[PDB]
RNA sequence: UUAGGCGGCCACAGCGGUGGGGUUGCCUCCCGUACCCAUCCCGAACACGGAAGAUAAGCCCACCAGCGUUCCGGGGAGUACUGGAGUGCGCGAGCCUCUGGGAAACCCGGUUCGCCGCCACC
RNA sequence: AGUGCAAGAGCAAAAGAUAGCUUGACAGUGUUCUUCCCAACGAGGAACGCUGACGCGAAAGCGUGGUCUAGCGAACCAAUU
RNA sequence: CCUGUCAAACUCCAAACUUACAGACGCCGUUUGACGCGGGGAUUCCGGUGCGCGGGGUA
């Protein structure tokens, strides 16, 4: 399981990508979305690969954003501990997060909005100009690197 | 062979066995094929279906096993050929086969000849198979009255010892009688 | 194109490798499909009858009765439904 | 005319003589020079890479070729050594000499199409790399900058 | 082994190439049996430019006619060597071939299942001059 | 399948070459032209009638890789080329990096001297 | 190689050659594709059927002209069945 | 035998990629009726630029 973040906007983009990150639930700049690792899913971020930020965050992470960014299917409703326990199969938001990365449900499943809208990151991101491994903040990253950018935009 | 580009044709072309244009306008019917071969001493009377690897025979009917019948005389000739005909053309009713259309493979089609002979047996077994009464041989021919008088012509035994001094045409008959009532295999 | 006949561009696919050049198995030319098969539509470059426009070689319809010994496929051209005329020499079962 | 007209790889290959007529003859006069008659059996073995890939016109070739071997008679005109333009001029070039209307030009001469990196030039030496100096005059007559490489040679 | 590898003549060819006949009553005689046409392929100047066309005759004898007829060929002939076939035929004289093969020739000849014969089962053209010259004569 | 008939795939089956096999049975070569039939001339062939002989052909069986073919290892090669991205480089031609794909020739070593179906059959 | 003619393509017990026989280059009426990718548009073209009448073949079958893609023309008026 | 080179109208080979159909996931539609069908009204048929691939042209 990916996070998933765009990091670049629609203007210019390819129209069968924009659709993909549409399809994956992502329809503005810094939205993100949890996405597991299957073929099918493969597929569609790496077409989207130069636009976005992507890679497996930590429990913890997950959990900071989570409970920071996550919605209802509808409404304001902060989704805290009480609110996953009351809603969800889930006693608390680590219990959710876990089942997450575990590929065991998704946000739409326990009645939550597919989409983290996150916030502008605090210090900056990287550049969309250039990849992780030339300094810039597109494409794949590492579990300590989607977790800075995820932590920065909390 | 000679190069990547050579043409190898089908291994049933190479063998000189099988005309494909021929079977191509046979398998046009939709109907079983009536197979009439021929060898020096025997001939072979089988009715083919198509199949997904290959070709069935549903029945079959081959000179030898005519004797089983109370055959005592030579294999590879029009009264034989008849025979086996109608053996296979019976067999081939049992089956639950009803129509066949006649392929004579590489053979000629000369009036009178055997695979004609294998035909008209097949078509008398009662199976329907679309053909040409006058290119058939004259029922004396079949029946062997040709080898019969040929052997007239005697003064020394047409037939090395077998059965038979002045052969029997006759012998036909009875088979040809035996074959159209009860009998096993059939 | 320079001219704008049915054959125009065609040389490539109404062309045989050097190997499967000649008269073509008569198997295929006799299998026999059911209405609502799948069938892929290829043009045998060794079978003259039969054809299809060359348009559709590549095409990938639906049997829906046929006409006389030639099957009836119906096909989708872009957005527009079209049916085809094709005998089995030119038909493959998908899958 | 200049290089500048035609030295590009831009167009398409344009070959086929069978579609092409009034082809210009080639002004390269030989491919084999020195003695033709012996085999690579040399101890040394240079060599002039060409460093980008272009469009050398028969013009050109026979230029450098000439200016390098017409210099290899540092060695004598019958010299012990052999002097190979692994190249031929196969690229027809046209020019459009209406305005831009009808502008298929009209065949005017043949070049041959260079890699970054081939060899255009090979000589054949015995320590006696005179042919170092017949290529720093060689490369001067056609378009690029170049490299001369030895080969079979560790008598530095 | 034998009998089925010892040679035998597999018909004689006698041919009159004129250029336009007349000839094939000799023929006839000089034989036994009635000479073919011989159509041309090809217009030339030899003013033949007629495809379809008489210009000659041969016969096809074989079994015994080819014999009976060899036994008076041969003798009005002298050459050999050189001018043998590399299957073991030889063409001598009005044109007088002899085509010579062993017993599994019709193998080559027939309809069905035909087959080449094998290089070694071929006849060489030295065992060829054996069984014709072991026949009233003398090779070179 | 101790030799057969009809096929499917249509060279992995082609081209060439070696060894073995028929005492009654099968295929052949083979023997033979009164008949049906036949050669623009020939029972060569086609067709018909038949067993004195043979296993030399064919055919069946076992095997050989020199040529051709099919597939595989290792090398060539993650090279050539390429879908997506870049305020990376270069006067420019063009190149480079990240991401997703990925060859051909050729060399060396294996593989391949057909597989499979139906019927009939000491 | 040949297959009438461009070019590309198809074809070997044939689609080529030879022989013989025959007039299916037949009347009628359609289905489909093409013309006009997608996507509407006429004449024309093709493929594939059916009804009828025929040719050849033992027969399956083949023949809706020539292996395939060029060789074509509205209304009004005339002449013709 | 050896040795030096090529192809828009070459191919023993052969991608990336485009593409028909089907299944899966996604997204979407069943009060926002999608897909599709019928009808009314148009405008439009001088385009331009970047990037990739081009063809012509010294440009
Ligand atoms: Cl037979
Ligand atoms: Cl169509
Ligand atoms: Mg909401
Ligand atoms: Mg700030
Ligand atoms: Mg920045
Ligand atoms: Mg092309
Ligand atoms: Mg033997
Ligand atoms: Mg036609
Ligand atoms: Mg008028
Ligand atoms: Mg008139
Ligand atoms: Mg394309
Ligand atoms: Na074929
Ligand atoms: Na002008
Ligand atoms: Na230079
Ligand atoms: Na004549
Ligand atoms: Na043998
Ligand atoms: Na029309």
């Amino acid at each position: 399981m990916h996070a998933l973040v765009q990091l670049r906007g629609e203007v210019n983009m390819h129209t069968d990508i924009q659709d993909t990150l549409e399809m994956l639930n992502i329809h503005h700049v810094n939205h993100c979305t949890l996405v597991p690792e299957t073929d099918a899913y493969r597929g569609m971020v790496a077409k989207v690969n130069d636009f976005v930020a992507f890679g497996e965050p930590s429990q913890e992470t997950l959990e900071t954003v989570l409970a920071t960014r996550a919605e209802p299917l509808e409404g304001d409703a902060d989704v805290d501990d009480e609110w996953v326990a009351e809603h969800t199969d889930y006693d608390d938001i680590s219990g959710l997060a876990f089942a997450l990365l575990s590929e065991e449900t998704t946000l739409r499943e326990q009645g939550l909005s597919p989409t983290l809208r996150l916030h502008p990151p605090r210090g900056g991101h990287d550049g969309v100009k250039h990849p992780v491994k030339e300094g810039g903040q597109l494409g794949k990253h590492d579990t300590e690197g989607i977790d800075d950018l995820l932590e920065a935009m909390r | 062979a000679t190069g990547p580009r050579y043409k190898v044709p089908m291994r049933r072309r190479r063998e000189a066995r099988t005309d494909y244009h021929q079977r191509l306008r046979l398998l046009k019917s939709g109907k079983p094929r009536l197979v009439a071969r021929k060898s020096n001493k025997h001939v072979r009377a089988q009715l083919v279906t198509l199949g997904p690897n290959g070709d069935d025979t549903l029945a079959s009917a081959h000179s030898s096993d005519l004797a089983e019948y109370g055959w005592e005389a030579p294999t590879g000739n029009m009264p034989s050929a008849y025979l086996t005909g109608l053996l296979a053309g019976l067999r081939a009713q049992e089956a639950g086969v009803e129509e066949a259309v006649l392929d004579i493979g590489l053979n000629s089609p000369t009036p009178g000849s055997k695979v004609f002979a294998i035909q008209e047996g097949a078509i008398d077994a009662g199976l329907d198979i679309p053909h040409n009464d006058d290119v058939l041989a004259d029922w004396q021919r079949t029946r062997g009255a040709h080898i019969a008088e040929y052997d007239e012509q005697l003064e020394e035994p047409l037939y090395s010892g077998d059965f038979d001094a002045a052969d029997l045409p006759e012998h036909f008959d009875e088979l040809r009688e035996t074959l159209l009532d009860g009998d096993i295999e059939l | 194109p320079s001219s704008n006949g049915p054959l125009e561009g065609t040389r490539g696919k109404l062309k045989n490798k050097p190997r499967d050049r000649g008269t073509s198995p008569p198997q295929r030319a006799v299998e026999e499909f059911d209405d609502g098969e799948k069938v892929h539509l290829k043009i045998d470059p060794s079978v003259p009858n039969g054809r299809f426009h060359p348009r559709f070689d590549g095409q990938t319809g639906t049997v829906e009765g046929k006409q006389g010994d030639a099957y009836k496929v119906d096909i989708v051209d872009g957005g527009k439904e079209k049916t085809i005329i094709v005998t089995a020499a030119h038909l493959r079962r998908q899958e | 005319k200049p290089g500048a007209m035609y030295r590009n790889s831009s167009k398409p290959a344009y070959t086929r003589r069978e579609y092409i007529s009034g082809i210009p003859g080639k002004k390269i006069a030989q491919f084999d020079m020195g003695n033709n008659g012996a085999g690579p059996t040399y101890p040394a073995q240079v060599e002039l890479v060409v460093e980008k890939p272009v469009q050398i016109r028969h013009n050109a070739l026979e230029a450098a070729r000439v200016a390098a071997n017409r210099y290899v008679q540092n060695s004598g005109a019958a010299a012990n050594y052999k002097f190979r333009i692994r190249k031929f001029p196969f690229h027809v070039i046209r020019e459009n000499k209406d305005g831009m209307r009808a502008p298929f030009g009209k065949p005017v001469g043949t070049a041959a199409r260079v890699h970054g990196a081939n060899h255009i030039f090979i000589a054949w030496v015995n320590p006696d790399p005179n042919v170092e100096e017949a290529w720093r005059r060689a490369k001067m007559k056609v378009t690029p900058t170049i490299n001369i490489d030895s080969s079979p040679a560790g008598n530095a | 082994f034998h009998e089925m590898r010892e040679p035998r003549i597999e018909k004689v060819v006698v041919h009159m190439g004129i250029g336009h006949a007349n000839a094939e009553d000799i023929l006839g005689e000089i034989t036994g049996q009635m000479p073919v046409r011989t159509k041309a392929k090809r217009t030339v100047g030899e003013f033949d430019i007629r495809e379809g066309d008489p210009i000659g005759a041969k016969v096809t004898l074989r079994d015994e006619m080819a014999e009976e007829f060899l036994q008076t060929a041969l003798p009005l002939a002298e050459l050999a060597t050189s001018q043998f076939d590399d299957t073991g035929n030889f063409s001598f004289g009005l044109d007088v071939t002899v085509n010579l093969v062993r017993p599994g020739y019709r193998v080559a000849k027939r309809d069905k299942a035909s087959r080449s014969i094998p290089t070694k089962h071929r006849l060489n053209p030295a065992d060829a001059v054996a069984f014709i010259e072991s026949t009233y004569d003398v090779e070179v």
